[PDB]
């Protein structure tokens, strides 16, 4: 799936503020009005830039064996990929449960095709 | 304190986090976020007092030996404001206030220029306007900076007429007038007994505060202290 | 005079007098030592 | 040299908790023993520190220093009590300026009259802290030991005992 | 009669010692300083230096001053006795040597000094800091290197064979020694001059995360 | 030396009198936030062989931690601008 | 401390015992790990001045350094010697921001002690300070290239065992070195900077415990100068 959405796509365009086919993608592996923000909270879809910017800018017996027989851009893109796929999926919820359901999948996420979405793919966790 | 988060799919990768940038963080928005309301309710007060007409500068409103109905408006202005300040809700005051302008210090009493006392019908408000200009008599050091080292060197790498002076002013007047309101709703409160014992000790401010302006201040953002 | 010659006794004298005796300082070694060499 | 009302009495022998310094020894104070100069393997370059050796006696009854009774706004940067069995140890962090040391009060002859006046008013309000009823004692010397720069005196350890009066109104 | 060439070496030494210009370390005798000096009274062209270590002796607070050509003459005359340029902050050290050297009587052993007795108004890091930081910023860079240029690696091995055996015989040691020594020599005179308050003990934690990493 | 006797006499401070010098935990509520956010808150109107050299040109475990990691760390630096208190997060991963 | 291997041969009882001091083979491997550390550090150099001669630095750094209008030739500098470093801590790193500044204090109104190179980003892309005075006298400092600096026997031990062309001496070799060293210190603050803000750069600079914190968990994952530990002669007095 990331190699398809790079191809497809053949920060910069998250530097030249002004310039403000990914969610299709999404809603086509799961399966409209723009606005961009400059100052964000921690059918209009709004995008909160400078957080996009602070995302993309911020065995041996074997080894031997084979021994005897003789990558930033992926972080940046892949952070993007994710962060998109969760916008997606609260737009999603906003078409699909309601705008008040919608809202309330952002403030909890506990409320919740899945499997070619590469968020649910992986696990992060926090720890005190 | 330290915060380490843990990021895994069996390959595990724990990541630490500080705690001491969030709270830098924190507090910077914290303080530029009250300097901006405080310059706010000052510009604000002082545009109030330009559209209360006094073309002459408030150190000529103290010039006015003789004219002590500006005197009276400016404090019932100035009392009113903080009322709403303290109670937003309310923008007004009791019907009527008397005003008597002291101007002697045998008519003024120390540190307390300012005062109410009821003539037994209603409160009349004692003003030493030479006290005042007293107060409006020193010039004020807007020349040199006043004042931890590291968080200060870091931050420090991070039109009618108005004056820095006048501004200065402005906010003697504000916070005197502020004390002075503090004593009048000890008085509204809790009688002559205890607005009188709030002026002897202003500690008692403290714990008739915490009853309701607790649940805040324009001189809350700092703290003061003399040396040694 | 290059060098102010009363100090330059003195101080010769005084450290001579306490090292035949048996409170000073290296620069009154210096001195003493120049009384000398004008000598 | 310990005994106890145990039938046997035991000699018990008195170990000591910690370990007391071996250079006992303080220019400051060089005759007295008990005087441990430490200046401070740190206006630092004249940081300071010292240690005084004296007898539990002269603790009081909630476990103080007899003397420490009478230190308001206590100028010394650092002061508090130690004891290894009978023995007991004050240490005091001080810092003057570069330009500014502190001077025995033994064999001071100090000719700088104000220099004095500030020392006196040190101690004067120093034994201005007593109670009236509160009668008090020294059992090493008819004074107080104090060492001071002209900037400010700091008051020394002192064998000080405190005993309460009471005056029948 | 005396041997003015023991004199000229002890002279030599001693002011690169107190210049800190040599990284070299030797402990001095009352007799070394005592070869400097009468060095300086038979030096009639460097007669100015002995006035002005004469002057030393005095309360060690005043600042001696002369002329622009006595300066220069000044300057002259110790660049010729150094055979190094020089500048009037090494004078000020020569100065400010000599009284730390007087006042300070003589021990059985050396005491370890840091340089003080410099200009007046004491002053921090801090505000150092920013008044640095402020002048820089307004000031222009006027360099530019752009893309990630390209690290020119000198790939001939055998290049970096002949560097290597050239510099085999080399001491690193001591080249840790002479380099640590400039270094700490530069950060403590820039500290001087700034009249701010060196802070050896940072300095040192330096040395302190260097042993824990 | 007399004269720098009193030259260091002059270098002296003299008396001065008392001055007020100055000095330079709540955290703001999800709600309040947001409301003045939204409050605040239009301007504009397969191929196989590329995918298997996208492919060719990584520990997967460490990418996702730094991006994962990444959008902790800013999450938490913009409750911090924000004054904002913070397990929601988890509740998103 | 002791090992006593034993010899013998089944056939019969008869054994044989050999002690080893484990001391001897330690100082071998010690002997041997400054052997190797010498040999890493001297090409590291080696290195580091071949790619400065392949920067065609005609005349020696010092009156590179003394060259007070070839700002070219002072940024190219830097610029090399601090992506040596990153490459140092970084092998596979060997390219930097594209955009890069540099400027240059000539007085001390500039210059600041302690750290004469600084950096403080524009907002946009960093900027490299370098006090050009400041290494004009760290390198005219004479030097001592003669006087050998430094337990007695194991040092006679390593004595005895110890069985003892382009113009350059070893003077220059100090230079580099302290060269080296200086932007290794600057090159630690900087990594301050970018990892964890401008404010942490600012207290890692007035505290560089600090780098032992930033850095423990990084760099020793170590420094050339950790080659050799360095402190300050009889520094317990100098403290007090």
């Amino acid at each position: 799936a990331l190699s398809k959405y790079m191809a497809m796509l053949s920060l910069e365009i998250f530097r030249n503020k002004a310039d403000t086919s990914t969610l299709a993608f999404i809603h086509n592996r799961f399966h409209m009005e723009f606005v961009v923000t400059e100052t964000s909270i921690p059918l209009l879809c709004s995008v909160d830039r400078p957080s996009i910017v602070k995302m993309l800018s911020r065995n041996c017996n074997v080894r031997i064996a084979k021994t005897f027989g003789a990558e930033v851009e992926a972080t940046q893109y892949l952070t993007l990929l994710l962060t998109v796929e969760h916008a997606y999926l609260h737009y999603y919820i906003f078409k699909n449960y309601g705008v008040f359901e919608y809202c309330k999948s952002l403030t909890d996420h506990s409320l919740f095709k899945t499997s070619n979405l590469l968020l649910s793919k992986f696990k992060f966790t926090i720890e005190d | 304190n330290k915060v380490r988060t843990v990021t895994e799919i069996d390959e595990k990768i724990q990541k630490t986090y500080e705690l001491a940038e969030f709270d830098l963080k924190n507090l910077s928005s914290l303080e530029s976020y009250e300097t901006l309301k405080i310059k706010l309710a000052l510009s604000k007060y002082m545009a109030m007092l330009s559209t209360l007409e006094m073309t002459q500068p408030l150190l000529e409103i103290f010039r006015n030996k003789a004219d002590t109905r500006q005197i009276a408006a400016v404090v019932f202005s100035t009392l009113a404001f903080i009322h709403n300040r303290f109670h937003p809700l309310v923008t007004n005051f009791t019907n009527k206030m008397e005003f008597v302008v002291t101007e002697t210090n045998d008519t003024s009493i120390p540190g307390e220029p300012i005062l109410f006392t009821e003539n037994e019908g209603v409160l009349l408000c004692s003003v030493d306007r030479p006290s005042i200009v007293k107060m409006l008599s020193r010039e004020f050091d807007t020349e040199a900076l006043v004042n931890n080292c590291n968080v200060r060197i870091a931050k420090t790498f991070g039109d009618f007429s108005i004056t820095e002076v006048e501004a200065t002013q402005y906010l003697t007047l504000l916070l005197t007038v502020e004390h002075a309101y503090l004593h009048y709703y000890i008085f509204k409160n809790y009688g002559v007994f205890e607005y009188c014992k709030s002026l002897t000790d202003h500690s008692l401010f403290t714990n008739k505060l915490r009853s309701t302006m607790s649940t805040n201040l324009l001189l809350s953002k700092f703290k003061f202290t003399i040396e040694d | 005079e290059l060098i102010n010659m009363r100090r330059y006794r003195n101080a010769a004298r005084k450290l001579i007098h306490h090292y035949s005796l048996n409170e000073y300082k290296i620069s009154d070694v210096v001195m003493t030592m120049i009384f000398l060499l004008r000598s | 040299p310990i005994k106890l009302d145990l039938c046997a009495s035991v000699k018990l022998t008195p170990f000591k908790p910690m370990r007391p310094p071996k250079p006992m020894q303080c220019w400051i104070h060089p005759r007295r023993a008990n005087c441990k100069v430490t200046r401070p393997r740190n206006d630092n370059e004249n940081d300071m520190l010292h240690m005084t050796v004296l007898n539990s006696v002269f603790l009081n009854e909630h476990a103080k220093l007899y003397y420490r009774h009478l230190l308001r706004n206590d100028q010394a940067e650092a002061r508090k009590t130690i004891l290894n069995a009978d023995s007991v140890y004050e240490c005091m962090l001080i810092r003057p300026i570069r330009t500014e040391h502190f001077r025995s009060v033994d064999e001071a002859g100090e000719h700088n009259m104000s220099v004095l006046k500030i020392i006196i008013d040190a101690v004067i309000k120093y034994i201005g802290k007593l109670a009236d009823d509160e009668y008090i004692l020294i059992a090493d010397r008819m004074y107080v030991d104090l060492i001071y720069s002209e900037f400010r005196a700091i008051i020394l350890p002192q064998s000080a005992y405190i005993i309460k009066g009471d005056y029948a109104e | 009669l005396i041997n003015m060439r023991r004199y000229r070496n002890a002279a030599r030494k001693l002011i690169h010692h107190y210049s800190l210009n040599s990284t070299s370390s030797t402990e001095y005798k009352i007799s070394d300083v005592v070869m400097t000096m009468i060095f300086l009274l038979r030096s009639e062209k460097y007669h100015s230096l002995f006035k002005l270590l004469e002057t030393t002796f005095d309360d060690y607070t005043c600042r001696p001053q002369m002329t622009q050509v006595q300066t220069d003459t000044l300057l002259d005359a110790v660049r010729s006795l150094l055979e190094m340029t020089i500048d009037l902050t090494t004078v000020d050290i020569m100065r400010s040597s000599f009284a730390r050297c007087f006042n300070s009587p003589i021990m059985r052993y050396a005491k370890i000094v840091l340089l003080q007795n410099v200009a007046d108004k004491r002053t921090t890091l801090e505000e150092l800091l920013i008044e640095r930081g402020e002048k820089i910023q307004m000031l222009q860079p006027q360099q530019y290197i752009n893309s990630g240029t390209e690290i020119p690696f000198c790939d001939d091995a055998e290049f970096l064979n002949r560097l290597l055996k050239h510099i085999d015989p080399y001491p690193l040691s001591r080249m840790y020694y002479n380099a640590a020594n400039t270094m700490f020599y530069t950060t403590m005179e820039n500290y001087a001059v700034s009249n701010c308050k060196f802070n050896i003990e940072d300095y040192n934690n330096i040395f302190k995360v260097m042993e824990n990493i």
